[PDB]
């Protein structure tokens, strides 16, 4: 994306007034940049000599372009196979983000042949027409002999309302599609396909951790299609859809719900594990930074962290009957024109 | 004395066993990398009306109009419009005219359709399970004096614990008043807290977790999950400068990225756990009915 | 395998006096009115500004009626007495309690399955000292509610569910063993037989088994509500004497 | 041919995988001791209404009562009273005893809690969800003659398998049903069975019920669990008069006292698992309406 463009900056946030505190601790200078390309970091082979090495931040951790990684890495086994880490400063683990009548009509047909038949029962065996025809309006809707079948068809319209209340209760209460995936557990993302589009950010812990677990190679061989560099540019795949999931930590995912309302996490939560500060080798600088970080555990600095950034945050009943309104306030133009028949009739 | 008495007077290799990590430790011992999080915790125990009632005032209009088009339910249609709302039948009228007629039977759907709704929306609000914190966090204006509030409560600790280390280092004042609240026993003060001897009680997380998770009935929910707390972690103690360090940090870091510490947790971790009340909505009911009679009272003046 | 209601009720019998009163105040009329508001809070049942609170006790009437369809939606509909076990993932079959009455037959294949495995020890605790000798004694035991639960195969318990309804069974299904043919040494009757067997396996000869034993088996709404089906059966009488009463009167 | 041939011909000492069981390979070669429930299996996609007529009948003595105590409230005023149980806001009559007053008030509560646990009653009905298969077993109608049912449909099985062969040592005509309808692959019936190329499929148990457990939607739905099949198992092929079959036996019965079997299939086999519908509701709406215009026709002698 840049093919020359490196510029000094104003950088800030959760982990700058974390170095700023144990700069506060104990005296010493520094120099904040960033990384050339945006990795974590993945023990890998380059193409030439058959030789594996790191790139991202430990790339130039270990080749002395960098001495102290303070940036939110991933603490797990391999990474800790090769350098020091302190104490993490922070516990999470991993989730996924995600984005969060005709019969009726048979019967007023129906009701047409009720009051039709009940009028001739009433006219055959004894204004009155008109009379019977809004005894017809009471009945359909319920705002002697035919009366005996009337008072049969308001029992049939009282259970067909019953019905009617029970079944929009069902659709609209009761049952749910599963919106949910249920985490990493959910059977139909063993094996995906299409449908299913979900990955993880290129070269981060994420695809070491699904890279090790023999019960989860198959997504790691679906994931491998989408791997993405920032996670800015996974939030904006996720954001029209182009993804259907995202494998990401629990507070990061936390902070952008907070964001936006839409993206919303999931149930299960894995890999209980911390962010820590990533390290050199045996150095002076080993004892001194895990007794700082320990000291503001202790006190509620990492509660003030947690406020400045972290805890930081940023029915109605018109949904079927929209259109039910649409046509009651239509319809009161037909009553109008019933009112132009009336005066022009007579 | 204690665990870090036998760690670091050398009678003993490591600390296996259940232990906190603070400052003083950490200068005496050097600990592993942590593998639950575990830190400390607490144990207990708008829109409708307005268009509705524009449309209402509408419908007043249109019957109104039927009277121009044609008895004495002029300003009474209101009394048979919100009256049939919600179908009681209280007896008001029985229109005249056609179209009067229509926009009733219409509105009558209307009104059956927005009941069934109603229905339906007391169902989604009887799914919901809704909980209740009365102590948001260790930082409560509770804690700072039972004098404060109206009933004295108690909170307890463990004595010569970490706990205690961490309120002596971090709210003087709380130590004194958990001076006046001290007890001995974890099961001691779980009798307390069922009995009701005791109200508060402060300690670890993941243990007050699993005291929680194996209860009948369970009564003690904590206050979250560790989210305005100390958010430390339980690791392994051991001498300082031992070389075993290195090799036991790998394996646990390998203990964990494989599910078998989950599966561990799913073995010795459970992760288990109403009537009729609507008195406030009845408080709300009294007290609505109350203002509209002193509006009768107000308008009783003429 | 009420309160409240009688509230609302003294609560209307403050309102149809206090609004009778309220209408009086605001121009057998005393019990026609009173029946009249009778007619307000209920059905119909009867032939100025007063009548607006009236209406405005006709709103509260639905939200009594409707609370009323919706607390029995939460008393009924949605839970459920906990009768279930759902198999051997119970905790409170792993961890047991005093009344939690599980056993089986005394020196039977549940005892060793359960004592190799010694993670299922716990329980191997609790059987040692309830054991029986035979199942029909433990369908009897478990018939009086003397037992609690009965680890067994499935096709005796199935059956016993086929004959009586509370007899329930659970979902899981562990120890998926078969039952065959106890044989003796080396015989030719350990194969001439198994490919008998395999021989009934091929056909629908252990169809024909299960229809003559295994596969033949062999709303109401008065849960708690038939007590007030009583007392609309049981009123009528101390009604008519409460007519008899204003007989005197008249 | 395949893996039996290569038993046989002795170029394999041993099969251990997945093999079905039948009587012609028990006599070719020696099996071992089952491990797997793996038979065949099919894909494919009063008194209240008595107590209540004697009660009204109550109602109408009552009613009876009511008009020789102190104005048609002889016998119309059932009109009344089933009237009411409704609320449909028809006017029918205006009682003039205190009688009538409380038995249409206790009417009215009895309609009440009646209205409600029939919501109740709906709610459970709803909750009910049918789930049943048209196809009982292998001796179905549809397995004798597709076309006596108005659509003449199609099923059928893989090729030259043991399935097929079991089926012509069942039936041969079943056979002669289903070569017309053979096709190649497992997936390809699968597909065949989503977009409407194939309606059923028979194969063996346990490889069909986790192709339902991996069926995207719980769209394709099995027969039965086991009841009407051919409930055989799976086995170790060895050689006839192999020294490995003893100890193969015992290491898999040792393997069955654990529950690693149990742990393995919970590995790798996962058996998972709305509208306006009411075709009961309306038959026995329009059976009652039948009736309707029969007491109508009955009445009409008049
Ligand atoms: C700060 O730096 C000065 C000069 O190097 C040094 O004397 C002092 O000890 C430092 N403070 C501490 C305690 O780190
Ligand atoms: C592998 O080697 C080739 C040689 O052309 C080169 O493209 C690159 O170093 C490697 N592959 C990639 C990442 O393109
Ligand atoms: C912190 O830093 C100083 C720097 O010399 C060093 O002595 C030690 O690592 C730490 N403090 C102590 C224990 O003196
Ligand atoms: C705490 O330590 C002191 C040391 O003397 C001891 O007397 C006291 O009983 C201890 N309390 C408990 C129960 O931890
Ligand atoms: C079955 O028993 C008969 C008894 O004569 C014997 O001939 C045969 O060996 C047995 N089965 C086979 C086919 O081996």
């Amino acid at each position: 994306g840049s093919p020359r463009h490196t510029v000094p900056q104003c950088c800030y946030g959760f982990c700058i007034d974390l170095l700023i505190k144990l700069a506060r601790t104990m005296n010493f200078t520094y120099e904040v940049h960033l990384v050339a390309d945006g990795k974590f970091g993945t023990q890998e082979r380059v193409n030439n000599s058959n030789k594996k090495e790191w790139n991202g931040m430990m790339g130039e951790l270990l080749s002395g372009q960098a001495d102290m990684i303070v940036a939110p890495l991933t603490i797990n086994n391999e990474r800790a196979q090769y350098i020091e880490f302190s104490k993490p400063f922070k516990y999470q683990g991993l989730t996924i983000l995600v984005k969060k009548s005709t019969l009726w009509l048979l019967v007023g047909l129906s009701v047409h042949v009720v009051a039709v038949m009940l009028y001739l029962l009433d006219r055959f065996s004894p204004l009155t027409l008109s009379s019977a025809m809004w005894f017809s309006w009471g009945v359909l809707l319920n705002s002697f002999s035919a009366r005996i079948l009337g008072m049969v068809w308001a029992g049939f319209a009282m259970i067909i309302v019953a019905s009617y209340t029970a079944n929009l209760a069902a659709f609209l209460v009761l049952d749910r599609p599963e919106e949910r995936i249920t985490g990493i557990n959910d059977p139909r993302l063993r094996n995906p396909s299409d449908k299913f589009i979900y990955a993880t950010v290129k070269q981060s812990s994420v695809d070491i951790y699904f890279r090790r677990q023999v019960e989860l190679s198959t997504m790691y061989r679906h994931m491998e299609k989408h791997n993405y560099e920032s996670a800015a540019e996974a939030i904006q795949a996720v954001r029209d859809n182009k993804l259907h999931a995202f494998i990401w930590d629990s507070a990061v995912l936390e902070f952008e719900a907070s964001q936006k309302c839409d993206l919303v996490t999931t149930g299960e939560l894995f890999f209980r594990s911390g962010f820590g500060i990533g390290m050199r080798k045996d150095s002076p600088w080993k004892q001194n930074v895990s007794l700082s970080i320990l000291k503001s555990h202790e006190n509620g600095f990492m509660e003030d962290l947690d406020k400045t950034w972290v805890r930081y945050q940023e029915t109605l009943t018109f949904e079927n009957m929209a259109g039910v309104f649409m046509l009651v306030a239509g319809g009161i133009v037909a009553g109008i024109f019933l009112i132009f028949i009336e005066i022009a009739y007579k | 004395n204690g665990m870090i008495g036998e760690v670091v007077y050398q009678r003993a290799v490591m600390a296996v066993g259940s232990l906190t990590i603070n400052e003083e430790r950490s200068e005496v011992v050097d600990f592993s990398v942590p593998f639950v999080e575990t830190g400390i915790s607490v144990m207990v125990s708008a829109s409708v009306w307005v268009m509705m009632f524009v449309m209402l005032l509408i419908v007043s209009a249109i019957a109104v109009f039927v009277f121009e088009y044609f008895s004495f339910t002029i300003g009474k249609a209101i009394w048979l419009l919100w009256g049939l709302v919600f179908n009681n039948s209280v007896p008001v009228q029985n229109p005249k005219g056609t179209t009067s007629k229509i926009m009733v039977s219409v509105w009558a759907f209307f009104a059956v359709i927005f009941l069934a709704s109603y229905t339906a929306n007391l169902a989604a609000f009887m799914i919901q399970e809704e909980f209740v914190d009365q102590v948001t966090g260790l930082s409560d204006k509770k804690f700072q004096r039972p004098h404060d509030y109206s009933p004295p409560f108690r909170f307890g600790t463990v004595p010569n614990g970490s706990t205690e280390r961490n309120i002596r280092n971090n709210y003087p004042y709380m130590h004194q008043y958990m001076t006046r609240f001290n007890q001995r026993g974890v099961e001691d003060a779980l009798v307390s807290l069922k009995t009701g001897k005791l109200d508060a009680f402060i300690y670890d997380a993941a243990v007050l977790n699993y005291k929680a998770g194996r209860d009948e009935g369970c009564k003690l929910v904590t206050i979250g999950s560790g989210y305005i707390f100390a958010t430390t972690g339980y690791g392994i103690a051991l001498q300082k400068g031992s070389p075993w360090k290195r090799q036991i940090d790998l394996a646990l870091l390998q203990f964990v990225g494989d599910g078998e510490m989950e599966e561990l947790e799913t073995l010795w971790l459970t992760g288990i756990c109403s009537s009729q009340l609507d008195i406030d909505n009845m408080a709300g009911v009294f007290y609505m009915l109350a203002a509209a009679m002193a509006l009768s009272l107000i308008t009783f003046i003429w | 395998k009420s309160t409240l209601w009688l509230l609302v009720g003294l609560s209307v019998h403050v309102v149809a006096v206090m609004l009778y009163l309220l209408d009086r105040f605001s121009p057998l009329t005393l019990s026609s009115a009173m029946w009249f508001s009778w007619g307000v809070l209920l059905n119909s049942g009867i032939g100025f500004s007063a009548r607006i609170l009236g209406m405005v006790w006709a709103g509260f009437a639905m939200i009594i009626v409707a609370s009323y369809t919706a607390n029995l939606a939460a008393f009924l509909v949605l839970d459920r007495p906990e009768e279930r076990i759902t198999g051997i993932n119970d905790p409170r079959l792993r961890n047991p309690s005093d009344k939690f009455i599980y056993a089986t037959v005394k020196q039977s294949s549940v005892d060793i399955y359960f004592r190799r495995q010694v993670e299922l020890s716990t329980m191997y605790r609790h059987m040692e000292k309830h054991n029986y000798e035979s199942a029909a004694e433990a369908i009897q035991a478990v018939r009086d509610n003397k037992l609690h639960a009965f680890i067994w195969d499935s096709a005796v318990l199935e059956f016993e569910a086929s004959q009586k309804c509370d007899l329930v069974t659970t979902g899981e299904l562990f120890f998926r063993s078969g039952f065959g043919i106890g044989m003796r040494k080396d015989s030719p009757w350990k194969q001439n037989v198994s490919l008998s067997i395999l021989k009934s396996h091929e056909n629908g000869f252990m169809e024909d088994l299960d229809k003559t034993w295994v596969r033949y088996q062999e709303t109401l709404t008065f849960e708690n509500m038939a007590g007030v089906f009583m007392l609309v059966a049981g009123g009528i009488v101390a009604g008519i004497f409460l007519i008899f009463i204003e007989i005197a009167y008249k | 041919n395949g893996m039996i041939g290569e038993v046989v011909y002795q170029r394999a000492v041993m099969a251990v995988g997945s093999l079905t069981i039948n009587e012609e390979r028990s006599e070719v070669v020696d099996f071992s001791v089952p491990f797997v429930e793996t038979g065949i299996s099919v894909m494919v996609s009063a008194s209240v209404w008595v107590m209540m007529f004697v009660m009204l009948l109550i109602v109408s003595a009552i009613a009876v009562f009511v008009f020789e105590y102190f104005s048609f409230t002889i016998g119309k005023a059932i009109w009344l009273l089933w009237g009411l149980v409704f609320n449909n806001s028809v006017p029918v009559q205006n009682p003039k005893g205190t009688t009538s007053k409380i038995m249409v008030s206790v009417w009215a509560f009895f309609a009440v809690i009646f209205l409600a646990s029939y919501t109740a009653n709906l709610a459970a009905f709803m909750i009910q969800e049918e789930f049943v298969d048209q196809v009982t077993g292998l001796s179905d109608k549809k397995f004798q003659r597709p076309h006596d049912y108005s659509p003449p449909f199609r099923f059928g099985t893989v090729p030259q398998g043991s399935t097929e062969r079991n089926i012509r040592n069942n039936y041969p005509y079943m056979h002669q049903y289903m070569t017309r309808f053979n096709q190649r692959g497992v997936e390809d019936a699968l597909v065949s069975l989503k977009t409407g190329k194939l309606d059923a499929f028979i194969y063996d148990a346990a490889v069909l019920n986790y192709k339902a457990g991996r069926d995207e939607g719980c769209k394709l739905v099995t027969i039965g669990s086991g009841y009407i099949f051919a409930t055989t198992g799976y086995g170790i092929a060895l050689q006839k008069g192999s020294p490995w079959k003893r100890q193969i036996d015992l290491a898999l019965l040792q393997f069955v006292g654990d529950g690693e079997m149990e742990e393995l299939e919970t590995l790798w086999l996962t058996g998972i698992c709305s509208s306006q519908l009411d075709i009961d509701n309306m038959a026995g709406v329009f059976y009652m309406l039948a009736a309707a215009m029969a007491l109508s026709l009955i009445t009409f002698i008049w």
